[PDB]
């Protein structure tokens, strides 16, 4: 298998993975049974041409700062998966290569896909640049919010809360993850009061708004109805989850979005059980270019306002992958290959957590004006109430992006913007005083 | 945050809730905050009569490491 | 306060779980037992934001594990008002969605699981069951044999059900197709379905049995999925095929509804599951997703093999099989066993062993397993020196050659050698094999 | 059988019935017959591994005041039962059990539903907590109205009353049970001009109106007809009569109600025919408990006002088992068993009758504020007319509701509290001089 000498071509897959072989076994042939054990299954010509339909390792690179620790690259043909299929590409690569005994750990890193293979999925129902022309927001970064606590509460209390978070200024509403349908409360009826409320609030302010409608269910005649209840109300946008439901479900949604005018959110539940350890599994960056051939708007990517050097660089390095058109290679950023993706539409990051008003500065400059913000604790925990809560987020965002314009650096004049800007709104006020400053 | 080898919130003590520094527990204003806005006789400005407030570093938890304290990753 | 309640009792309605922790250096263990309750539910320990009250889990009990300092076992109940009735996902989203990525601990691990009768009867379980696929297929006594196309590739449909019409008629039952071919451009499916089903009309028409072969129906979206499992149908073929970790538990339950519907058997291939269980202090044991599958609908599941397992291994396996074919279970710690069992008359499941395995392996296999599982040769049958029918002689030989011995009062175990060397001597496909495949001593 | 020992599981289902033996029968004998006669057959093992597949006597009591009278008690297997269905559930308990030759009289009493077979079955399409979100109601118990006699008017004058009687200050308006299609009124017109007249009293008001609609019908097909038509029009309520039209077309009814979002009021006629003796039939409050599986959310259950000691409290009693949640075992009210709904909905009762201003005390004091009163002649018997008629009655409730929040006992002042209020009511007061005092 191990063809030193090989030169990829313009039509071939593309893998890395990084092992720990047992003492004894050489590297130079661990690195062939890989090959081997991924697709044919023998090292001889015995019970064949079929030559052409097998793998080859044509790369080896031994891992500073760990003895025991290598990157081989594998090369597979074209003919081998079937078109328009997200399903079989994981099936094949990966359907039994960590059972393997002679090796201790295994992981895979990244992937590269020819442009003679994307062109036979959909992609992206909309995109970028069409879902903004569609709610009619320029300038800066879009808000939301989500009822993480409550429990228990009443489709008409639940309703209650909606109208006054909307109100006071947020563009979006989420639901929870763990409601779908439940004795305390069915899901038909909550979507009757979550629509009338999103009525009242567009007649007061005059800007399009929103909510989040959780689509997730146990069989796809039923996933399929709660979708279709969702259009003759005429809401915007709904929800799924793509790691539980599975990714043969999460095509069919796409379809029918694309073809009745709809926006798909995606939430990445479970995932921390396979991309957690440093050792084993398979790399986030690598589920999160599935996910844009198989179709999404919006998906989750987690909050770097926490991190250090050498680390914030790998989260940056895949936002680019989804939103860019030509990434180069960079090995420092944890890109491996060079990727072209033919005039594709991006996807738009969600960055949440633990976050207040004293985070303005960082997240803005970090991310830019392409990205959605969440709320938890910090909107529903206003001394005041729900309403002045909200009012306080949009002040302070609108500070940021206005300093920005006139030359102030974001990095150093942030206490000081947030400051000058609560010594004209009572609300923030009250609220600079229940949370602490950043140092 | 934690308290010596334990998950706990010192701030609070394990109370999600810390007492409105302004009215010093009281439940009126004591000085003309806001200038022409706050008295210095009316509610409290701020509790507005409860003379508690939710902690920050933990949003109601008691304990530190979780997903109402931590930034997503 | 209830978090960690060393001393609540359960109710007959509850769901229970366990899992082990390794905390890091300075955690207490009763303190991060309260936070594994806290995180899988509300996420705070105060009456802050609340009667909610009932709508949250608890710690009752901790054990240390012996032999390693740092380990614990955690026990945890959650109310039945949590769940939707007849979904798996549901379960599967609220128990562990953000578990795995707290940061105070170092490795978490499900063990095991526990489902009250009050929550089972909202499920449909197996289309058809045990019992009832024999009365199918009128065989009784001996377990059933197979076989599967492992290698080849890039052969034409011809060709392809050339093979199958050769094997079948040899005395094999089942045949069996590669994990990795749905349609690509070297075979479309719709005439591979027109072939296998040609030639399994005329292996039947001759030796007078039913016969079978298993079609794959895994595709890329669920209209394409339903497309291929009405043209089976239409030709009268009487099973399926489906994976059901590369392609998700709602578009499995669809196709057990349909299954059920139509009076057709469901085949259960497990795949990718090596990523997952794998390591002994991260991830999810086989045990859970073998108990999901039961609920969610199946007939065949690929197990494992044990005659390869040593003292302490083949005791878990035992275990889980246990748990896939019988009625009621009763709590082992030995065998990995941590709560009690009550299925309520539901269907059992069939077990498949595979490998690569040989003649030599036949009586081994009989006297663990039983009579109640099916045996699928890979190498072993197509690389006889003769060709492929007279490969299927010698396994159909050897088989009834233990099966008669054992209703004898023989011992399958001390013996098995000598029982096979006598069966060779009136048959030469049984002989030849034994000059190919060596015996172990 | 008579296994005395034996001790009842958790998925069992019980029952007891009270028997007449013939004069010579042994007491224990006899239980025992009963036991076979309903499930088996015979007392041998001849056919016959079945032995689980049978019924079994497990106490007797005797009757206190009457010597030839006894209690059995019988457990059941879960496995003798369909799930969802209950057709399945009379069918297999009585089936032929009232024939046997050897008894004088049988009547059954009571049953228990472990919650290992109540999970099977959907429920009320909405409860109690939902259906007064949909009606913005809270506070007091509702009002109705009945066109009992007439008969014979044209759909043109029958939507002149109704307009009337809603613009008055009702809540509710009913049909009569005997209307569903004849030749002097067709079904299709008689919707028609119904629901031009709820629309014109919404108006003058500010207040939601509704009215039962007939949906009974001779077959299926023609009976799901009529229900479509209701929703075109947005109508809230409909009604059907579950003692002639059969079980198994009342669970087709609940399940479209439920997905289409609809109110379901039950009527029980030819019931009298069942339960009236003392000796032999099935008392009512078996048929309620199936009802709660089956479906609904209103149902007929009497005015208890003309009823002394020993009685009231029968009727109390399965009050309590339509409402509450979790019931203790009573001797007293008529309670043999424990049960217990697993957090299944409640049905609202209704009261009817000949009633008028002067029973207005009793029925708020005993009943509570969740309970519909239905009037017939004290509405249209006014001396002034129709829509003067329903101001006395909402006057004179809002008067009962008012004292009881401030400690006065309805109990005794009642007389009182009505006769201050026609001081300032000329309606109530000419209502005061046609009907009566209550001594």
């Amino acid at each position: 298998y191990y063809t030193p000498d090989y030169e990829t071509k313009d039509t071939d897959i593309l893998a890395a993975f990084r092992m720990t072989p047992q003492p004894g076994v050489p590297p130079e042939e661990a690195g062939a049974a890989v090959a081997a054990e991924s697709s044919t299954g023998t090292w001889t010509t015995v019970w064949t041409s079929l030559d052409r339909y097998k793998g080859r390792c044509y790369d080896i690179e031994p891992v500073a700062g760990e003895e025991n620790q290598y990157i081989a690259y594998v090369a597979y043909p074209l003919d081998l998966f079937e078109e328009g299929s997200v399903t079989n590409m994981f099936t094949s690569i990966v359907g039994n290569v960590f059972g393997f005994k002679a090796l201790r750990a295994l992981r895979l890193e990244d992937l590269r896909i020819p442009p003679a293979y994307s062109k036979t999925f959909q992609g992206p129902p909309h995109g970028i640049q069409v879902e903004r022309d569609k709610l009619n927001k320029y300038g800066r970064p879009l808000l939301g919010c989500t009822i993480k606590p409550k429990l228990g509460l009443s489709a008409k209390n639940y309703g209650r809360a909606v109208y006054e978070c909307l109100r006071g200024g947020l563009d979006f509403t989420k639901d929870d993850e763990n409601v779908n349908s439940q004795p305390f409360m069915r899901w038909r009826d909550r979507f009757l009061f979550v629509a009338e409320a999103i009525f009242k609030s567009q007649a007061e302010t005059g800007e399009i708004k929103g909510h989040y409608l959780n689509a997730t269910a146990g069989t796809c005649e039923e996933m399929m109805k709660r979708a279709q209840f969702a259009r003759e109300l005429g809401m915007p946008i709904v929800m799924h989850d793509y790691l539980t439901g599975g990714f043969t479900a999460n095509t069919t949604l796409a379809h029918y979005c694309r073809d009745n005018g709809l926006l798909l959110h995606i939430h990445r539940a479970m995932h921390a059980v396979i991309d957690r350890q440093r050792n084993h599994g398979i790399h986030f960056r690598v589920l999160a270019k599935a996910l844009r051939m198989s179709g999404g708007d919006h998906i989750h990517s987690g909050t770097v306002v926490g991190k250090l050097e050498g680390e914030r660089e790998v989260t940056l390095g895949f936002v680019d992958l989804l939103r860019d058109d030509y990434i180069e290679k960079d090995r420092s950023r944890g890109i491996y290959f060079t990727q072209d993706w033919v005039s594709m539409p991006g996807v738009l990051p969600v960055a949440s957590g633990g976050i207040h008003v004293w985070h303005m500065p960082a997240l803005t400059e970090i991310f830019g004006d392409d990205s959605v913000l969440q709320f938890g604790g910090g909107t529903l925990g206003h001394p005041w109430g729900n309403a002045p809560g909200a009012v306080a987020n949009r002040v302070a965002l609108e500070a940021c992006v206005q300093a920005r314009n006139e030359g102030r650096d974001l990095a150093r004049e942030g206490n000081d913007i947030i400051r000058e800007a609560s010594k004209w709104s009572p609300e923030l006020a009250a609220a600079c005083e229940v949370w602490k400053e950043i140092k | 945050g934690t308290k010596p080898n334990s998950l706990v919130c010192a701030n609070c003590e394990g109370e999600g809730c810390v007492a409105c520094s302004q009215c010093k527990g009281g439940g009126v204003n004591l000085i003309d905050h806001f200038n022409g806005q706050f008295k210095a006789g009316a509610l409290c400005w701020l509790c507005r009569g409860k003379k508690e407030v939710l902690c920050g570093d933990c949003n109601g938890a008691g304990f530190i490491g979780g997903f109402l304290s931590t930034f997503d990753e």
